[PDB]
RNA sequence: GGCCAGAACCAGCCCUACUGCAUUAUCCUGUCGGGGAUCAAAAUCCGGCGGGCAACGAAGUGCAAGAAUCUUGGGUCUUGG
RNA sequence: UGCAAGGCCGGAAAGAAAAGAAUUAGAGGCACCAAGUGGGCCUUCUUCGGUAAGCGGAGCAGGCGAUGCGGAAUGAACCGCUUAGGGAUAUGUGGCGUCAAAACUUAUGGGCUCAUUCUCGAUACGUGAAAAGGGUGUUGGUGGAUACAGUUGGACCAACCGAAUCCACCGGCCCCGAAAAUGGAUGACGCU
RNA sequence: CGACGUCGCUUUUUGAUCCUUCGAUGUCGGCUCUUCCUAACCUAGCGCCGCAGAAGACGCUAAGGGUUGGAUUGUUCACCCACUGACAGGGAACGUGAGCUGGGUUUAGACCGUCGUGAGACAGGUUGGUUUUACCCUACUUAGCUGGAAAUUGCGAGAA
């Protein structure tokens, strides 16, 4: 499935005025399901950092950064999230995937099950694809063998929406309620 | 007997103070807030660790008491009573009522006893030791912990000892004469008033 | 989880190794020995040519990782089961009482365990063979010969248990059988 | 135990400012009110004599009586389903001269103003433009914004 | 026949089919150097330079107004003829 | 002839410009005659007494009372929506294994979890069941330390032996802490 | 085992409240009879001890079974005598009055003390003081008749 996030850059500035008439422009990268809330979380970012209020300032540019083609790639993906109990902890963390979208869209689901972290609570401070020699977990470094195979062991084949079937005689495929 | 501190945990009042109209009040449990070596310079002791509140709540002068006899005790024991300064940080200002049971009317209480509301990240005790025996501090205030209702967590402070200058230069600020000594605390000197002996630096 | 996990394990010359199914089958001299490990949930490959037996997991986290090397040694006890079995000797050590230990065949009677009248009584299942040292040599020994581990083993346990003292202080009363040396029958 | 006197609960707000006590001075003195001014009801705590009550402190109305010390002053209030207008007597000391219509009146001022102008061959003043259109920015620095790993450091006490 | 049922057509609704404009560059390629891991490579990766449209149904990105007549779609026992 | 007041006569009036520069299911005022009611209660935030209470007492605003309907199994007050008599098409809250309409157990989505007699969990309101403390259960992080290491065998320290270890701390789910009286309750079955 | 502290559980105590009942839900105790809980006294196993033995302490699983006779008191409690393996603690509308009993409590009679001028009062003492109704429906205990698989029908057809 593809990712559920894309990949945004939002560029915005505090309207110029008197006293600032020539105010700085500032870029911003983040990952957002459309570009509303990517817009939402520039404006977080400009408020908590440089003091500028949406309702003070203006959005140059919410265009989407297109993702290179599809290479299996390990990415080193920083993130951070703030939990009650521990304030703010941020953790650097390795993946595999085929774009930088994936692998961020990836950390949220891996955040979400194993430390219960939503997506309003989590900042991405950078993902970017590193070499195979500087990847450290042994788990993400195990799919660098030159020859790596496997078999398909435990898996549930279902068949075809159109086939699936409720009843099918035991040793045979022949359906007899479907 | 006492009534458990389960009765006073919240922070559900507001403020009550000792003053000209709450009269009748019985002495804090907890009189000394300061153990160890209180008169030891800053220089002496750079490490500082600190126990800070996670909660809102309130804390009963008797539990603060108790906390600081069981990390005097402790250092005490596994280290020597000259090489630690301990402050409490927590004073019982708010009066707690009981009506000590004509039920449920007039039933304004009486003073019952004294606790300290405490704030999230507000810090508790703190300890003033050498880095030789940190390993103590750490277990003498974790075992005063277990006197203290709610969650706390025990850190190491970045400043030097009881001041609010970083452990990282504070050396070097006190071979220039930048810092001004004032017993247990010091002050930075600031470049300010007339020309005289001091703040030439 | 880790992509792929094996333990190897080398084959003796007397001795053949057959998988099927998780199901392993031990043939060598002095007899046989079968095992199944159809809950174990493993890949068992044996390479026949070079004499190895090779236990995979794949895609395992901890817990099944954590099987394949007791498969290897279940299997190794195996191996060595067929090729030089395995002894156990048992003493009966006691303070006041002693111990009379009547082995017929197959049945094991222990009486006057801590002057006590009732007879303790053991049947040895065919596969361990039980024999008594004769006492000039070393008094009061057992001996649990058989090829199967685990049953030699258990036998003798179960002849330790049996030989327990109640509403003692066992650290005074010290009375017992107990297992003593664990060998090969060659 | 609470009473409702004329004066109930006005510690704070029949107080003066900090270091600004002391008696109305003489520009307040040499201020002169008219019948139909506005006017706003600010209480003098210096003046115990022709204080409004406290509900009328704050309150903004028009002048309808001047007699030699004291002004009338109409103020709507609210009671129930309906305003009254309350006709309150105070001493010139606790009325201000309202500057409400300030905004209203350069409004008609520069009508007129212009309205001359226009009348007889002089320059307007250019029409002020929206800033909020659009246009292409130059910016002269740009800057990333990021969350870095200094900020979760700064925000830890201790 | 003022009864039952099925197909036709009309008008009105309700549905589905058929899609253009704009945008990509943290991108696409070649080559050089580095780096990498191999029996030896290649690739993942970082720089320099030169070209550029990733254009197959390119993208799952912003907006789409495409006359169901052309080019005989469906429903209406949810309307009336 | 200056100020104050009441008038009269004239002039001008984007009928209120431009700068984000209002909007309106925007007929305003004035009366008369009368009914029921004057026990309330519940929730959101604020809040006083009380250890607390399905306890007593207040502020603002919604609501029940007076009101059903569609949901939370069940409930005056929670969620949705508020109501002429009917049809069609879409939704809201809530759901789609069966009971029971909907994934005839959807995906060509990622992780985590195993819970032995109140029997893991699937409870917004609803505390309408849980704490301090603890776990070498498993899965994640942060910061240090060592690397021919660490564990073994061998002679309280150094050598063979050939790979990655161990030290503290912080999370997720699970577990222990966790005892009441008729037989019983994620609604039931059941589900891994 | 556990001071100074601290976190809980329970509803077998009292208190707090005033939601239900005032055109009425029969009040304490005992007797009788059944059932349930476990925080386990005895009985079955099993750990550990400052565990030699004997006698015991502490703890775990387990409520299947058992848990007494009497003097005083209306008593619940309490206390003592005695037996025993032991004489554990509790719930069931403070189980149980159309099951009993009626000693107490709490009408009217009467005595005493204290109080009240008095009539009278007293969670002070004392004595005497009507305990009603089932033949209805369920429940339970026994006791009879009797159809019915499409659980009365379909002809609707399934054999351990
Ligand atoms: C004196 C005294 C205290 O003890 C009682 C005992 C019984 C009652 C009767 C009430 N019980 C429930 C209902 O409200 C009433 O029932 C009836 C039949 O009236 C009241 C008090
Ligand atoms: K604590
Ligand atoms: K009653
Ligand atoms: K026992
Ligand atoms: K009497
Ligand atoms: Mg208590
Ligand atoms: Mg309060
Ligand atoms: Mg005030
Ligand atoms: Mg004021
Ligand atoms: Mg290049
Ligand atoms: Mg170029
Ligand atoms: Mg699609
Ligand atoms: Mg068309
Ligand atoms: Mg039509
Ligand atoms: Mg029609
Ligand atoms: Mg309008
Ligand atoms: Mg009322
Ligand atoms: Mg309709
Ligand atoms: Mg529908
Ligand atoms: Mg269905
Ligand atoms: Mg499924
Ligand atoms: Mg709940
Ligand atoms: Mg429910
Ligand atoms: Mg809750
Ligand atoms: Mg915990
Ligand atoms: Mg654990
Ligand atoms: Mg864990
Ligand atoms: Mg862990
Ligand atoms: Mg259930
Ligand atoms: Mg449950
Ligand atoms: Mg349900
Ligand atoms: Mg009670
Ligand atoms: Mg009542
Ligand atoms: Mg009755
Ligand atoms: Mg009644
Ligand atoms: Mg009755
Ligand atoms: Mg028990
Ligand atoms: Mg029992
Ligand atoms: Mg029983
Ligand atoms: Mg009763
Ligand atoms: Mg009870
Ligand atoms: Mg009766
Ligand atoms: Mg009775
Ligand atoms: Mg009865
Ligand atoms: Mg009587
Ligand atoms: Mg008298
Ligand atoms: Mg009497
Ligand atoms: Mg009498
Ligand atoms: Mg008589
Ligand atoms: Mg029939
Ligand atoms: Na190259
Ligand atoms: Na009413
Ligand atoms: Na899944």
């Amino acid at each position: 499935v593809k990712p559920h996030l894309r990949h945004y850059q939002v560029v915005g500035r505090e309207s110029p005025s008197e006293k600032n008439p020539e105010p700085t422009v500032y870029k911003f990268e983040v990952f957002a399901p459309n570009f509303v809330v990517a817009k939402s979380r520039f404006w977080r970012m400009m408020r908590v950092k440089n003091k500028v209020k949406a309702t003070h300032g203006d959005v140059l540019s919410c265009k989407v950064v297109k993702d290179a083609k599809l290479v299996a790639r390990n990415y080193l993906v920083d993130i951070a999230y703030y939990s009650q109990r521990c304030g703010y902890t941020r953790m650097v963390k390795e993946f595999r995937d085929v774009s930088k979208t994936g692998a961020v869209s990836q950390a949220y689901h891996d955040l979400a099950s194993r430390h219960r972290a939503r997506y309003h609570n989590i900042e991405v401070l950078n993902v970017k694809s590193i070499p195979d020699h500087e990847v450290k977990h042994l788990s993400i470094a195990q799919y660098h063998a030159p020859n790596l195979s496997f078999p398909l062991l435990q898996r549930r084949t279902k068949a075809t929406r159109k086939d699936r079937a409720i009843f099918v005689k035991k040793n045979t495929k022949r359906a007899v309620v479907a | 007997a006492r009534r458990p501190s389960r009765c006073y945990r919240f922070c559900k009042n507001k403020p009550y103070p000792k003053s000209r109209f709450c009269r009748g009040v019985p002495d804090p449990k907890i009189r000394n807030f300061d153990i160890g070596r209180r008169r030891a310079t800053v220089d002496e002791f750079p490490v500082c660790i600190h126990v800070v509140s996670r909660e809102l709540e309130q804390i009963a002068s008797e539990a603060l008491e108790a906390a600081r006899i069981q990390a005097n005790k402790y250092m005490v024991k596994r280290a020597n009573k000259d090489v630690f300064h301990m402050r409490t940080r927590a004073h019982p200002f708010h009066v707690l009522r009981i009506n000590k049971m004509t039920g449920m009317r007039g039933a304004f209480g009486k003073p019952n006893g004294v606790c300290a509301r405490v704030r999230i990240g507000q810090i508790l005790l703190s300890m003033r030791t050498k880095e030789a025996y940190v390993p103590q501090a750490f277990e003498a205030l974790r075992r005063a912990k277990m006197k203290f209702p709610g969650r706390q967590i025990i850190v190491m402070s970045k400043y030097w000892g009881f001041t609010n200058i970083l452990r990282t230069e504070y050396e070097a600020l006190r071979d220039a004469g930048k810092l001004e000594q004032r017993g247990t605390h010091c002050k930075l000197i600031a470049p300010k008033g007339k020309i005289t002996m001091r703040n030439v630096m | 989880v880790k992509v792929k996990s094996l333990c190897t394990l080398q084959i003796p010359e007397g001795v053949t190794v057959d998988v099927k199914g998780r199901k392993v089958t031990v043939t060598g001299k002095r007899g046989t020995l079968t095992k199944d490990l159809t809950h174990l949930q493993l890949d068992l490959r044996v390479d026949k040519k070079n004499r190895t037996f090779t236990v995979i997991r794949w895609f395992g986290s901890k817990i099944p990782i954590a099987c394949l090397n007791t498969t290897k040694a279940h299997v190794q006890n195996m191996i060595t089961g067929v090729t030089k079995g395995y002894r156990f000797k048992v003493r009966c050590a006691y303070a006041h009482f002693p111990i009379n230990v009547s082995v017929d065949g197959q049945n094991i009677e222990v009486r006057n365990f801590l002057g006590e009248k009732r007879v303790r009584r053991q049947l040895v299942p065919n596969t361990v063979k039980v024999s008594q040292t004769d006492p000039s040599k070393v008094k009061d020994e057992i001996v649990f010969d058989g090829n199967d581990l685990e049953q030699v083993s258990r036998e003798a346990a179960v002849l330790h248990q049996m030989c327990l003292v109640k509403k003692k202080d066992i650290r005074k009363f010290l009375d017992g059988i107990y297992v003593q040396t664990k060998t090969n029958i060659e | 135990v609470h009473s409702y006197g004329y004066k109930s609960g006005t510690r704070h707000l029949f107080a003066k400012k900090f270091r600004k006590h002391g008696v109305p001075s003489v520009s307040t003195i040499l201020t002169n009110i008219k019948v139909g001014d506005y006017v706003d009801v600010v209480a003098d705590s210096a003046v115990r004599e022709g204080m409004p009550h406290k509900y009328y402190h704050g309150r903004t109305g028009i002048v309808w009586n001047v007699t030699p010390r004291g002004v009338g002053v109409i103020i709507n209030k609210p009671v129930r389903t309906r305003t009254l207008r309350k006709r309150i007597c105070v001493r010139f000391e606790h009325v201000r001269k309202s500057r409400c219509q300030e905004a209203f009146k350069a409004k008609e001022h520069q009508f007129q103003a212009y309205l001359a102008a226009k009348k007889a061959g002089k320059a307007l003043p250019p029409l002020q433009k929206s800033s909020r259109l659009g246009g292409i920015v130059r910016p002269k620095n740009v800057e990333v914004l990021a969350r870095r790993v200094a900020d979760y450091e700064a925000m830890v006490p201790y």
